[PDB]
RNA sequence: AGGGGAUCGAAGACGAUCAGAUACCGUCGUAGUCUUAACCAUAAACUAUGCCGAUUAGGGAUCGGACGGCGUUUAUUUUUGACCCGUUCGGCACCUUACGAUAAAUCAAAAUGUUUGGGCUCCUGGGGGAGUAUGGUCGCAAGGCUGAAACUUAAAGAAAUUG
């Protein structure tokens, strides 16, 4: 059966570290992420606008 | 009296028409809240409404109707077919917005539905079959007037007119008299003694 | 072999908004759409015209639930004033041999009101 | 009606039901007002003077406003032989 | 079996106020209830009360004027000192500026704010606000 | 951003300015449905978001997450409201939630503990509210005493404008939404308690809607 | 959690009732917790009657139909499809299934 | 311990199914299933809802008693019996609704409780160890009543929602 009895070596499948790798799954961080997105968006636009 | 003069009386002529339309025969099952508007229960059968009581409550209901500045803030409701043509002619003789047929729940609560009106008063033909209309009236601080027989829920109903409420002739005749009385208080009929120039049978239903 | 909402809603708006300008004829209908609409395909354009000709064919004999237009309200309003001269509901004792039938229980109510002067027939109520 | 030195510091003095006397809360959708017009000797309605009644959602929900309306109107002399305390 | 007629009467009154009626019947009559009604009557929390009569316990009928809230009773007759009254008024009263605890003293069945003036004490019977 | 188009009669009338202040709207118990009325007759409103809840909802395709935001507003001088809304992004949720809160705003009565010396500071009476397995009780307090409560329920009281009070809570108080709703209900019912100083009869008047005709 | 307000037996006001034997498996069940079916079936089908009728012993007559009463435990009953599972709200409805008198 | 012992039927023997089948399916069959004279005192002994008393919403059915009434029915008849309409007292239950309650399922009580006190008795304090060990007491025995500790653990559990 190809599912339950993994046939490889368990090697650092840490969801906590992945959260850092991908995106933290917390509401509080997302607001900061949106603020950063707003900050980055303007600088790219102005260069194109200029 | 201290507020009503003596000219507001049943008058013999009106009495024959109202009781000819079979308005004193309705609802074998007696609701407990409509017992005051009962004269005597017939021997081994139906109940009997108090036709005298109708007249005073009818005038009282009329006083409510002629109080709004613009007559456009009065909605008259009916769903069953027997009281649809009569409602439409009421809206024509006076000023009022009418609703016949389906109600489209959300009319009084949703502000993006196309059939959206914000009236200040509601008149209903039957509370049992128009419960949906009353249910929404409970959300926007609007009184309710309705024609009721002796078996009918009376939650959120402020003024109750006792009638047959399910007859062919009865519902039409009552609407006619109410419309006539409103025009009397207004400057239309110009006098309580002169008769009006439309006959009651216009407020009926045609089969095809 | 059945139409969809796109054609039907397009058919619905055109008839409701330009009722006089078109008629039962299928080619005259075919042309008017291409002037008053903005379609990008000949087959869709043809289909909309076809339904309106079917739609107008049935309106001519009785009004339909879906349609509502300015002309309809007043033209109908004209026809709904029928009045019977006899006035059946009017107290019929003066228009036929017999008078009105009531019951003794009702009779007492008139006495309480005092309108006993009015003459009407009274019939007692049997057990069944 | 609080008074530190005779003035009113309360934001607003609410209404009371005419049939039970309970205060009419804010956001109490369900309460309504009834206005009865005043007629003259020959039947016209005089414009601009009017009597007001108030009912609360509490009494409204049971379905007893009708009997309350008879009592209040019969007291103020607007009806005859319509209400009775048996 | 019936063990506190005073509680029975007060319970009937409370029901009407929360349901909104204007009338209550009270089956057993006694001095304590009748005097208890008077203490409210002198403050307007109630209306006119009628006492019927028969050679029996005797019914009472009062009609409710509204403007009345919870009126309870403490079943075990406690002993109150003249100093331990601020504790009881802090215990069961919506606010300080109004409301009344009712006592029984040798000077008659009475309430506080005058027991303080008369410098008396006794036992607790009830309260109303 | 620019001129708003009133969709309701209550909205068109206020824009004209015929009605003096909000209090009368409260007096007549009228439903508000446009958040432009509220911020016109109550500027200087501050808001705070307590927390956003991540919910790993549903399966079969993974879980499609939604986010629920809780916000409350007030002016620290007698007006406070609270609303909750959920959506697919925190930014969308917060903006929509603030609108709901503005609709909910209500007034709060304030009284004196002992003797009255101007500027009421605490509750007139003590009152409680319940919103499911949690009850909150507020009782008056003398001057000088600060607000004694947990951080969550405490924060609301400044926005309502209360200076002195004791608090008490029972049940499972870890459900932040249920706790906040109970406090809101409790503070709301203060105008429903018929104190001795309101027995005096008041006169009934016609509502603003009926006094004058509107504008097309 | 209670699934039925009557516990599925319909007995309130007594200790117990004497049980009975299921007419299919011979299990024992209380007389009130049993599905009962009354049946009035003919001796034979109509097709047989015509052959029976032609060789009539006396004049023209019909052989009398039989009457039966069957009692089932609940587990066997819903395996033979006498009754079947209903919906959460359809459960609390005790009216007999309506029989069409015209069958389309 | 006697009497009685038709029918079913623990234990048990055979026949099948099954890889095995000390069972589910079949044929027999002992104690027992019945009764007389004495023991045992436990059951999902369930409405999983202690007893007495007061107040609170509408309805139609149903059992027993009493009362009032126009009729019908067949009686050595008439009163009475029996059928119909209504009122009332006391029970086994049900339908709609929530002004009320609860976490919810639901409830005319599981209501009248943060605005907390009508009167009285019994029982429980996270899950296991454990209804175990020891002591006492009742019983011919099986057992009943009363009833711990050492030690171990971060969850066990209730109601409802989506798959
Ligand atoms: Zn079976």
């Amino acid at each position: 059966g190809d599912r339950h009895p993994t046939r490889s070596a368990p090697r650092s499948n840490s969801e906590k570290q992945a959260s850092q790798g991908w995106g933290a799954t917390e509401g509080e961080a997302e607001l900061k992420d949106e603020q950063a997105a707003e900050e980055i968006a303007q600088t790219e636009k102005k260069e194109a606008a200029e | 009296p201290a507020n009503l003069p003596s000219i507001f009386n049943p008058t013999s002529a009106d009495i024959e028409q109202l009781l000819a339309a079979q308005c004193h025969i309705g609802s074998k099952n007696l609701n407990v809240h409509m017992q005051p508007y009962v004269w005597k229960t017939r021997a081994d059968g139906v109940n009997i409404i108090n036709l005298g009581k109708t007249w005073e409550k009818l005038v009282l209901a009329a006083r409510i109707i002629v109080a709004i500045d613009n007559p456009s803030d009065v909605c008259v409701i009916s769903s069953r077919p027997f009281g649809q043509r009569a409602v439409l002619k009421f809206a024509a003789h006076t000023g009022a917005q009418a609703i016949a047929g389906r109600f489209t729940p959300g009319s009084f609560t949703n502000y993006i539905t196309r059939s959206f009106k914000e009236p200040r008063l509601i008149v209903v033909t039957d509370p049992r079959t128009d419960a949906q209309a009353i249910k929404e009236a409970s959300y926007v601080n609007i009184p309710v007037i309705a024609l009721c027989d002796t078996d009918s829920p009376l939650e959120y109903v402020d003024v109750a007119i006792p009638t047959n409420n399910k007859g062919r002739h009865s519902v039409g005749l009552i609407w006619w008299m109410l419309a006539r009385e409103v025009l009397r208080l207004r400057g239309t009929i110009y006098n309580r003694e002169t008769p009006w120039d439309v006959m009651p049978d216009l407020y009926f239903y045609r089969d095809p | 072999r059945v139409r969809t909402k796109t054609v039907k809603k397009s058919a619905k708006v055109i008839i409701e908004k330009y009722y006089p300008r078109l008629t039962l004829d299928f080619e005259t209908n075919k042309r008017v759409c291409d002037e008053i609409a903005v379609i990008s395909s000949k087959r869709l354009r043809n289909k909309i015209a076809g339904y309106t000709t079917h739609l107008m064919k049935r309106i001519q004999r009785g009004p339909v639930r879906g349609i509502s237009f300015k002309l309809q309200e007043e033209e109908r309003e004209r026809k709904d004033q029928y009045v019977p001269e006899v006035s059946a509901l009017d107290f019929h004792q003066n228009s036929e041999t017999g008078m009105l039938d009531i019951d003794q229980e009702t009779k007492d109510l008139l006495k309480h009101l005092g309108f006993d002067s009015i003459p009407v027939n009274v019939i007692p109520v049997t057990q069944s | 009606m609080e008074n530190d030195r005779g003035e009113i510091v309360d934001l607003y003095v609410p209404r009371k039901c005419s049939a039970t006397g309970r205060i009419i809360k804010a956001k109490d959708h369900g309460s309504c007002q009834i206005t009865i017009a005043k007629v003259d000797e020959n039947g016209r309605a005089i414009q601009g003077e009017n009597i007001i009644y108030a009912f609360s959602g509490f009494v409204r929900a049971m379905g007893e406003s009708d009997d309350a309306l008879n009592r209040l109107a019969q007291r103020d002399g607007l009806l005859k032989n319509v209400w009775s305390a048996q | 079996v019936r063990t506190s007629v005073l509680h029975d009467a007060l319970n009937s009154i409370n029901n009407a106020e929360k349901m909104g009626k204007r009338q209550v019947m009270i089956r057993p009559s006694s001095k304590v209830i009748v005097k208890f009604l008077q203490v409210m009557q002198r403050h307007g929390y109630i209306g006119e009360f009628e006492e019927v009569d028969n050679h029996r316990s005797g019914k009472i009928v009062v009609q409710l004027n509204g403007r009345l809230n919870k009126c309870g009773v403490i079943s075990p007759r406690y002993n109150v000192r003249l100093a331990e009254l601020e504790k009881w008024v802090t215990k069961l009263l919506p606010a300080r500026q109004f409301g009344y605890v009712i006592l029984t003293t040798s000077a008659g069945i009475m309430d506080h704010e005058e027991a303080r003036r008369k410098h008396v004490a006794g036992k607790i019977i009830g309260f109303f606000y | 951003e620019k001129e708003w188009q009133p969709v309701t009669k209550l909205g068109r009338l206020v824009k004209a300015g015929k009605i003096k202040s909000m209090e009368e709207i409260y007096l007549h118990s009228l439903p508000i449905k446009e958040y432009q009325i509220v911020d016109y007759f109550l500027p200087k409103l501050k808001d705070e978001v307590m927390k956003i809840k991540p919910v790993q909802k549903q399966t079969r395709a993974g879980q499609r997450t939604r986010f629920k935001a809780i916000v409350l507003i007030g002016d620290s001088d007698g007006h406070v409201g609270l609303g909750i809304k959920t959506s697919k992004e925190v930014a969308t949720a917060i903006r929509a939630a603030i609108i709901i809160a503005k609709l909910s705003v209500i007034p709060v009565r304030r009284g004196y503990w002992g003797a009255n010396l101007g500027r009421p500071h605490s509750l007139p009476v003590k009152q409680s509210g319940k919103c499911g397995s949690v009850t909150v009780r507020l009782i008056p307090a003398p001057r000088g005493t600060s607000l004694v409560a947990s951080p969550a329920v405490k924060r609301l009281l400044q926005l309502a404008g209360i200076e002195d009070a004791y608090t008490s809570s029972s049940g499972s108080t870890k459900t932040l939404e249920n706790t906040l709703k109970a406090t809101f209900a409790a503070v709301a019912n203060t105008y429903g308690f018929l104190t001795p100083n309101l027995w005096k009869e008041t006169k009934l008047i016609r509502s603003p809607l009926e006094e004058y005709a509107d504008t097309l | 959690v209670k699934k039925r307000k009557n516990n599925g037996r319909n007995k309130k006001g007594r200790g117990h009732v004497k049980p009975i034997r299921c007419s299919n498996c011979a299990r024992c069940t209380p007389k009130d917790k049993a599905i009962k079916r009354f049946t009035i079936r003919n001796m034979v089908e109509s097709a047989a009657i015509r052959d029976i009728s032609d060789a009539s012993v006396f004049a023209e007559y019909t052989v009398p139909k039989m009457y039966l009463k069957l009692q089932y435990c609940v587990s066997c009953a819903i395996h033979g499809k006498i009754v079947r599972v209903r919906s959460r709200e359809g459960r609390r409805n005790r009216a007999p299934p309506p029989r069409v008198r015209y069958n389309k």
